[PDB]
């Protein structure tokens, strides 16, 4: 059985639910080598979730689905045991260990129901070598086409608002806005960018330099500025971790507080997403579901000294950097999907089908 | 049989007089079973005829307690459940076209629809706990069992404050509390004179409903429009936790006597004398929460914005069943 | 030039395109056979799913193949349809399209071998080559076909284009 | 049909008959363009009709044109015609087109009939600019014996205030124009505010006359709701995110600077009325992604 990564420091009161782990207790440390109790690509995609080396949602979500796509190939069955319902029984768990090295994000929560579905839904009638290769066909039919062919669609849909001469704000790497920017520029747009980034995981840079690298005007800025530029900001284009049940927009821990001092400057605030991302669920308040990383990655090497330098002494002092924060339905001014430019708060009434 | 006819009869008189059964769950359960026993107990082979029926039902009771919309609703669902047998079996008008297949079918229908019907409770407590993150201060207002087994449910592995205003007209918030406290959750009964002192200190309004319109905007135990409006002053979220069949189609002002006066005994009682000559006495109870200060309306089916609800009209009710 | 001998595609007749627009009426298709044939393939009743069409761009882009209905020379529209043709129909125009390619991609190589830059020039020789090769049996663009099927024994019986020797040194290379 | 004799089967069917809509006309003009077309292909006849969309959309740039042909456009075409002779489609395309026009004209009796439900009596409507839609619901609410003030603005370009306010008082309706300046005056005392819609964009806002938007924002500030009348025939895909992006194509209707139209969102409407429904204003998309399709 698969241990329990151990917490790290005190959650917050508001966080007893919460768990908050750390990057140097990685669960590996009680698996075998020859990883046995799982499939060695689930404990290569956990252990490269852990260390913080696959970021976007998007990317989370190819990377996750390359590594079903090599459990499903390496799969052989129990004598008079079907696959219809097996897979999924020894799926859980894998599921379950990628819970413990990084809870899974809204992205992989919509690929393994999609996948599960999937397999349930496969008739037992089929060799393990027929059924093996059509799941693998099934799964490259969804990348291409919920969030590879959903890119092109949504930059297509997007391109027909950019005006010229407007300074679009962005913000974070998000992959969907920086695919959009460049493929409305080289189309003949001419805009500026505006950059906005967010310690401590300073994840504005991705954006910044795959936005530079294509010849964009740019400018960077951290997110407690936002207020100064949006004076000229003309339009906003978020992304979107998530789309919940009612519009409310899950993302990064900076996305509500630009769409508020958007709407106090009276900027339109467009997130983009696609429509695998829209999630079932639905939650109000920035609390009842996020995650929380290494605290102790929020020390800034200021002057000479790490400001938080020893951090666990002071016990009235307790640390949190959320992951994920919501932005309500009524900042939000598009949803930019495949299924249409739709508004803010009509997502489930149209996006549930 | 005049079994049905007596039935219905002390049914509407029960409703005209004093509530019965009280909770709502039970007098939609109620409802139900009458309504089956008339696909029981008369004369009809069409279809047609049967709607008739029912309207000639429903237009009695929904006029008999305008601010009953639980069993009106009810009535028009089963309606709804008619429509769609007869026109699946069969197929704009209802013809005759066949016979009790038709009413087995329908009988099977309502049973699963009272069901569901029964098991609300049970559904939107399960669906708690992913809401109510510990150290809550929950305000809720009177007393709506839903939100009662709700808490008390969230509560059985979280710690939440929990204020509850208590209903000024007639106090029943005492008795959330005490059965609220009953379970341990540290609640804080007041007068809802002070919802908007106490309320800046308030994370998240969990308020029950009594019938939730067309519009997303809400009829609620009075005294819950201006905890509403207060909780949007304040920009907290509200929480309005009402099962599916709490839900009439009529539009907020469609509806005259929205409200549901009561004696004014109970706002300035007898005992007072002669200034009871020059007085109009209001007691509402009753008000009419507009659907922008609502953000989560909390069903047996999930969580739902307000700008979902009007699409659970189009599934649930037909288009020309909203005048009964 | 064209895929199949025709200079134009004829009535019920079933061929392979690929969309290049959805839209209100129908879904243009480009059907790759006879000069780029802009058939706007009807749009039916519940195949108006295009309401939550994911990514209706996955349908935009790919090869389709359906059966001409209607078709006018005035304003150059085809109207197709894909509802009731049978496997072995479709298994039939895909063998004939694969027949018919691999002789485009043939005569696309004489034209690009005979310094047959002009439009005009590469038009003339696939029209002769077409001609000369599927008249001779009144077979639908099966002189490739036949070429490179008996090519163990002799694939240019049909060589009376007293112009190139590269197009028989193509062909015999190609086929082999 | 050489677009010519076309655009005067328009204008006529406007300067004959006046009180009907702009995009109803243009309908019956493409309808009429559908049957007497000497054409007998479809995909040769969806470019004609885009065609005449165009040539109709030159004069009169209005929405309402716009939206509807689009809304015709697609709606001829529903089942499978299976095009044999292009002849029985095309009969299955007239009875079907024939069909849309019998709702687009019952469609304003629906209005009224389901919208004067909502004038409270004893109450001071608010109504912007001459729009047969509002003239309609309170012609049917006047019927169903009330009584209610009504002040009308003024709506400087064409003063179609002083229009409504005549076939207003027409009806022994205490009618009052009211300085469109003023909108923000007697918003005071105004109840209710009613103005009918000529386009529904897509998130619910509404794109109106020139002085809708201004007029909804003051009646929300003062919390006095905001019901707006439109139908059917005039929901538009479009939309804009500031009075800038309204098309130009619609903000002049012609070919120092005054628009005619403006852009209202959807949270300063309270209830829109359409022949569909009333709608919570986010209504319109999921009805206009369905109603298309």
């Amino acid at each position: 059985q698969v241990p329990t990564r151990k917490d790290y420091g005190s959650k917050v009161s508001l966080f007893s639910h919460l768990p908050q782990y750390s990057r140097q207790n990685s669960l590996t440390q009680f698996m075998s080598i020859p990883s046995s109790v799982i499939h060695p690509a689930m404990v290569r995609l956990g252990l490269q979730y852990s260390q913080g080396l696959v970021s976007g949602s998007n990317a989370r979500c190819i990377a996750l689905l390359r590594a079903l796509q090599q459990v499903i190939q390496d799969y052989t069955t129990p004598p008079n045991e079907e696959l219809s319902r097996d897979l999924v029984n020894k799926l859980k768990p894998y599921m379950s260990f990628l819970t413990q090295c990084r809870p899974l994000s809204a992205s992989m929560h919509n690929a393994i129901k999609f996948l599960n579905k999937e397999i349930t839904s496969v008739g037992s009638s089929k060799r393990e070598e027929e059924a093996k290769s059509e799941l693998r066909a099934a799964i490259d039919r969804y990348v291409q086409e919920k969030i590879v062919l959903a890119a092109q669609a949504i930059s297509r849909f997007a391109y027909q608002k950019i005006s010229n001469g407007d300074v679009i704000l962005v913000y974070g790497c998000s992959s969907l806005v920086s695919r959009i920017l460049q493929e409305a520029w080289t189309e003949g747009r001419r805009f500026r960018v505006v950059v906005v980034d967010s310690r401590p995981w300073l994840e504005g840079r991705h954006t910044l330099r795959s936005l530079v690298h294509a010849g964009v005007p740019a400018s960077y800025l951290l997110i407690p500025a936002a207020s100064y530029v949006l004076p000229e900001v003309s339009k906003v284009l978020l992304g979107a971790h998530a789309l919940l049940a009612n519009g409310s927009v899950m993302s990064r821990v900076g996305t509500a507080q630009l769409a508020l001092v958007a709407r106090a400057h009276n900027v339109p605030v467009l997130v983009c997403c696609e429509t695998y991302k829209f999630c079932e669920r639905v939650q109000t308040d920035a609390f009842v579901s996020n995650e929380l990383d290494d605290p102790d990655d929020l020390q800034c090497k200021r002057g000479e000294h790490v400001a938080l330098a020893n951090w666990q002494n002071h016990a009235s002092l307790r640390l949190l950097n959320l992951v994920y924060d919501v932005t309500p339905p009524e900042l939000v001014d598009l949803v930019i999907t495949e299924l249409g430019m739709i508004p803010c708060s009509s997502v489930p009434v149209v996006l549930r089908v | 049989g005049s079994e049905l006819s007596e039935r219905i009869e002390s049914f509407v008189e029960t409703l005209k007089r004093g509530g019965g059964p009280r909770s709502s769950e039970e007098m939609a359960r109620e409802t139900l079973g009458l309504l089956r026993q008339i696909i029981t107990d008369h004369r009809w082979s069409n279809a047609g005829e049967l709607m008739e029926l029912i309207r000639r039902e429903g237009r009695r009771m929904t006029a008999a307690q305008p601010s009953e919309t639980t069993v009106g609703n009810m009535v028009r669902r089963v309606l709804k459940i008619i429509r769609e047998e007869y026109g699946r079996l069969h197929g704009n008008e209802d013809f005759s076209f066949h016979y009790a297949q038709l009413q087995s079918n329908i009988i099977e229908a309502i049973n699963e629809l009272l069901v569901e019907l029964e098991g609300t409770m049970e559904n939107i407590a399960a669906q708690a706990l992913e809401h109510i993150h510990s150290n809550e201060v929950i305000m809720t207002i009177g007393f709506s069992r839903t939100v009662e087994a709700f808490l008390k449910e969230a509560a059985r592995k979280r710690k939440f404050h929990v204020i509850v205003a208590e209903c000024a007209p007639f106090c029943q918030g005492h008795e959330m509390a005490v059965n609220l406290s009953k379970a341990g959750i540290e609640t804080t009964v007041m007068t809802d004179a002070a919802i908007f002192a106490v309320m800046s200190r308030v994370n998240k309004v969990i308020i029950g409903t009594k019938t939730i319109l067309a519009n997303g905007a809400l009829r609620a135990v009075t005294g819950t429009h201006t905890l509403a409006l207060a909780a949007k002053h304040h920009s907290t979220p509200l929480i309005v936790c009402a099962p599916m069949f709490k839900l009439s189609p009529q539009f907020p002002n469609e509806e005259d006597s929205f409200h549901k006066f009561v004696a004014p005994e109970e706002v300035l009682p007898f005992t007072e004398g002669d200034i009871l000559e020059k007085v109009s006495v209001h007691c509402p109870v009753f008000d009419y929460v507009p659907p922008e200060l609502i953000t989560l309306f909390i069903s047996n089916i999930g969580g739902n914005a307000p700008s979902y609800i009007y699409r659970l009209m189009s599934e649930l009710y037909h288009p020309d069943d909203h005048v009964l | 030039c064209r895929f199949y001998q025709h200079k134009f595609p004829e009535v019920e007749d079933v061929v392979m395109v690929n969309v290049r627009s959805i839209a209100e009426m129908g879904a243009y298709v480009s059907l790759l056979e006879y000069n780029n044939i802009e058939g706007m393939i009807l749009l039916s009743e519940l195949s108006r799913r295009r309401i939550r069409s994911i990514n209706k761009l996955i349908r935009i882009g790919r090869n389709e193949c359906v059966v001409v209905i209607r078709v006018d020379k005035e304003k150059g529209y085809i109207d197709l349809s894909k509802r009731r043709v049978s496997p072995e129909e479709a298994i039939k125009c895909e063998d004939k399209f694969t027949k018919s390619k691999t002789v485009y991609s043939i005569l696309r190589h004489v034209a690009e071998v005979l310094e047959y830059t002009k439009d005009e020039q590469l038009e003339s020789l696939f029209q002769r080559t077409a001609w000369v090769f599927d008249d001779k049996y009144k077979r639908p663009g099966y002189g490739a076909y036949d070429a490179f099927k008996h090519a163990v024994s002799d694939p240019s019986i049909l060589d009376s284009l007293d112009l190139n020797e590269d197009e028989r040194e193509v062909l015999i290379n190609n086929i082999n | 049909m050489d677009d010519k004799e076309l655009i005067e089967y328009f204008k006529s069917q406007m300067k004959e008959d006046p009180d009907m809509a702009s995009a109803v006309a243009a309908i019956r003009t493409l309808l009429e363009f559908l049957k007497r077309d000497k054409g007998e292909t479809i995909q040769g006849l969806r470019a004609n009709l885009t065609s005449a969309i165009e040539t109709l959309c030159g004069v009169d740039s209005s929405v309402a044109v716009s939206s509807g042909g689009e809304l015709f456009l697609r709606f001829i075409s529903l089942a499978s015609l299976e095009y044999s002779d292009y002849s029985k489609c095309k009969k299955i395309m007239i009875e079907r087109g024939e069909l849309f026009l019998r709702r687009i004209s019952l469609s304003r009796n629906k209005i009224a009939d389901l919208c004067h439900t909502f004038i409270k009596d004893g109450a001071t409507i608010l109504t912007h600019a001459y729009s047969r839609v509002v003239l309609r619901v309170l012609e049917a609410a006047v019927a169903a014996k009330k009584r209610f003030s009504v002040y009308v603005t003024e709506s400087q370009p064409d003063l179609s205030g002083k229009k409504m306010a005549k076939a207003l008082c027409h009806l022994n309706v205490p009618v009052t124009v009211v300085l469109d300046a003023a909108v923000g005056y007697i918003m005071e005392k105004a109840d209710l505010v009613i103005v009918g819609a000529e386009g529904v964009v897509e998130n619910g806002g509404i794109i109106n006359k020139i002085g809708t938007n201004q007029m909804a924002v003051c009646a929300k500030a003062q919390n006095k709701p905001f019901y707006v009348v439109a139908e059917s025939f005039k929901f538009v895909r479009l939309f804009p995110l500031n009075q800038q992006d309204v098309p130009d194509k619609f903000k002049y209707k012609a070919d120092e600077e005054h628009p005619w139209v403006d852009y209202t969102a959807p949270s300063l409407i309270t209830l829109l009325f359409t022949d569909l429904g009333v709608l919570t204003p986010s209504a319109v998309s999921d009805e206009l992604i369905k109603l298309y399709l």
